[PDB]
């Protein structure tokens, strides 16, 4: 029952803060085949190893993908204290984890290209007492609150985003800022893999 | 580009009604959509920002809703000054607008006041003859105007023109201009435009002698 | 807060134009400034932005590389330089500003606009004849009179009655395009017919594209 990886091969991959999630759950996968459609630049794991990640059988397998510039390689790792894991995308620290940076080659042509790389570089709430700023740090497996006020791709590098919240939503302001990195000749992406094992139900084995 | 698909292109409702204009984006645009109102002969006015946010100084009878790819503007308790064209605009990527929706206000039928104008001598010296017929403040918009010189129906030589619906009374106004040559015009005696319209029982005739 | 467009008018295809927008009540380069166009009788099309503080630009597909959006910190003004202009570029050009300091996307503030016609053609002042009423007029009722503004190019023509002091009852009709290739429009007005022999009704016609001003007295024959 092949895992459907094709939707990754078709269309413009989102920016990092709109990371696209694929959840596979009862199928056979050939990961070391998918990666063979790309030029893998970095492949870093955590509680697993690139060899094992492709080999083992899981109860669940999560694949996040997004446009992401090679030039920001240091901002995408478990250990990074940067703005990416702070405001855009943080994966779980308690499930074994992987992090691939790859480039789509001239070979593969069905992946359209955003206008540039964006990422949220600050994201805060201005509480309604008018004098408190509370940084909205992204939780694992979730989106930043600021996804609602930031465009699919940041227009220009300094762009500042400000939104007033209804007393329902807490009642302050939700404020954000985005940064851009110029588009590269061939598109460069980041893939996050997240696996879950046990408890008797590891049916995402490979083919 | 991202394509905003707006519908219906045109719609007519009487005062007090609810009206719902619809906008569809060819990709997710996350509540980044505005609605504008453009009253006959003016710049657009901002109604709704956000997907649902009311710009201060627009009456609360306007309301926007929707997110993702499907949005509605909803004027509910239509009023005579709401006659305009309504546009939607996505600002999630370089801006694109909906094609437009014209909102007409229904109204009690009202018959046209017909007036006729011979050409002035000023123009007759310069050798052209413009006979103008005026229909005045009517509803609905559909009105037939045909010319009869010497009781012969003039064909292909007239040209009409109608106003944008009026805000303060929901009526229209129309002007057909018949043109001839001074040579041709001075050949016949009685010039009359004949006006049929739903509001008057017999077609009305306004005539003149040269 | 006002936005005043200018610089438009007739230009030949292939030609150029520098539209200008004088801003006040705020300062450009704090806001995203934009240009929006609208062909006659058609809908709206975004053509360019110059970003906020720091001035990064970007354009519509149909106008890229030909148009060029600029700006000046003193004189608080905004430019759109339109080169290699096409027939299809004919529209009213609106100078528009971002709703807020921060990136917004939408616009409360539009300018009145400026018309840009693109064609071979040639300018041509209008002849302005009177549409005089009748002695036949509803004695104790409404009468109607007006201007006929025939044979001109390009659009626009502005027709006012009694220096604008008479608005109530006026209808100025859309221009029509005659078979000659020129425009012709008319402007009418209803009046109490008690006031025919007693008031002066004068139509002020204006064709800025050719510098024709005609104020014309319309009276019974
Ligand atoms: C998985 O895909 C690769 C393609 O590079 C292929 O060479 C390999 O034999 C495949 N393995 C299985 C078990 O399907
Ligand atoms: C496409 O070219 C890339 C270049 O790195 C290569 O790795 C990959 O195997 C090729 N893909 C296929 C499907 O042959």
């Amino acid at each position: 029952v092949e895992c459907d990886f094709s939707p990754l091969l078709s269309g413009t991959p989102p920016q990092v803060y709109n990371f696209k999630r694929l959840v596979f759950t009862n199928c056979n996968y050939n990961l070391t085949k998918l990666l063979s459609l790309f030029s893998v630049n970095d492949f870093t794991c955590s509680q697993i190893s690139p060899a094992a990640i492709a080999s083992n059988c899981y109860s669940s397998l999560i694949l996040d993908y997004f446009s992401y510039p090679l030039s920001m390689k240091s901002d995408l790792s478990v250990s990074s204290a940067g703005p990416i894991s702070q405001f855009n995308y943080k994966q779980s620290f308690s499930n074994p984890t992987c992090l691939i940076l790859a480039t789509v080659p001239h070979n593969l042509t069905t992946i359209t290209k955003p206008l540039k790389y964006s990422y949220i570089n600050k994201c805060s709430r201005l509480l309604s007492d008018d004098r408190t700023e509370v940084p909205q740090l992204v939780n694992a497996n979730q989106y930043s609150p600021c996804v609602s006020i930031v465009p699919s791709t940041v227009w220009e590098d300094g762009d500042y985003y400000r939104k007033q919240l209804s007393p329902l939503e807490g009642g302050g302001w939700l404020v954000a800022s985005g940064s851009t990195v110029a588009m590269t000749e061939q598109l460069q992406m980041g893939f996050g893999i997240t696996v879950q094992y046990g408890t008797d139900t590891n049916s995402v084995c490979p083919k | 580009a991202i394509r905003m698909t707006q519908s219906p292109s045109f719609l007519s409702a009487s005062v007090g009604d609810r009206v719902t204009i619809t906008c569809r984006a060819s990709q997710d645009i996350n509540s980044f959509l505005a609605w504008y109102q453009q009253r006959p002969g003016k710049a657009p006015k901002l109604l709704i920002y956000g997907a649902s946010n009311l710009e201060t100084g627009v009456p609360s009878r306007f309301s926007g809703g929707g997110s993702g790819t499907d949005f509605t503007l909803t004027i509910s308790s239509l009023q005579p000054e709401d006659i305009a064209t309504y546009y939607c605009q996505q600002y999630d990527k370089l801006p694109t607008f909906g094609q437009g929706t014209r909102l007409e206000i229904k109204r009690t039928v009202a018959a046209p006041s017909v007036f006729i104008f011979p050409p002035s001598d000023e123009q007759l010296k310069s050798g052209t003859a413009s006979v103008v017929c005026l229909l005045n403040n009517f509803y609905p918009r559909e009105a037939k105007v045909q010319w009869k010189v010497d009781n012969a129906l003039q064909s292909g030589n007239s040209q009409e023109s109608v106003t944008e619906q009026d805000s303060k009374d929901s009526t229209y106004s129309l002007s057909s201009t018949l043109t001839l040559s001074k040579a041709d015009y001075e050949k016949h005696k009685v010039y009359a435009c004949e006006v049929t319209h739903q509001g008057l029982s017999s077609p009305v005739t306004k005539s003149f002698n040269r | 807060v006002q936005l005043l467009e200018t610089g438009g008018g007739l230009v030949k295809p292939g030609g150029s134009l520098r539209l200008s927008c004088a801003a006040s009540g705020f300062s450009l380069s704090d806001y995203y400034m934009n240009w929006i166009r609208q062909a006659p009788g058609k809908g709206l099309e975004w053509v360019a932005y110059i970003s906020s503080s720091s001035g990064y630009t970007n354009y519509g597909d149909s106008v890229k590389g030909r148009f060029t959006i600029s700006r000046d910190h003193a004189k608080n003004s905004l430019y759109l330089q339109m080169n290699s202009l096409r027939v299809e570029d004919t529209a009213v050009y609106y100078c528009v500003r971002d709703r807020d300091d921060f990136w917004s996307g939408y616009y409360k503030h539009w300018g009145l606009g400026t018309l840009v016609t693109v064609s071979s053609a040639s300018t041509k002042g209008p002849s302005v004849f009177p549409l005089a009423p009748s002695s036949k007029s509803t004695s104790g009722g409404t009468a109607a009179l007006g201007c006929l503004v025939k044979d001109y190019f390009p659009e626009p023509v502005t027709v006012s009655w009694n220096s604008g002091a008479l608005t109530s009852g006026v209808h100025t009709f859309p221009a029509v395009l005659q078979s000659s290739g020129l425009y012709s429009l008319s402007s009418v007005v209803t009046v109490p017919s008690s006031s025919l022999g007693t008031q002066t009704y004068i139509c002020n016609v204006n064709h800025k594209p050719s510098n024709t001003k005609v104020d014309k007295k319309v009276e019974p024959k």
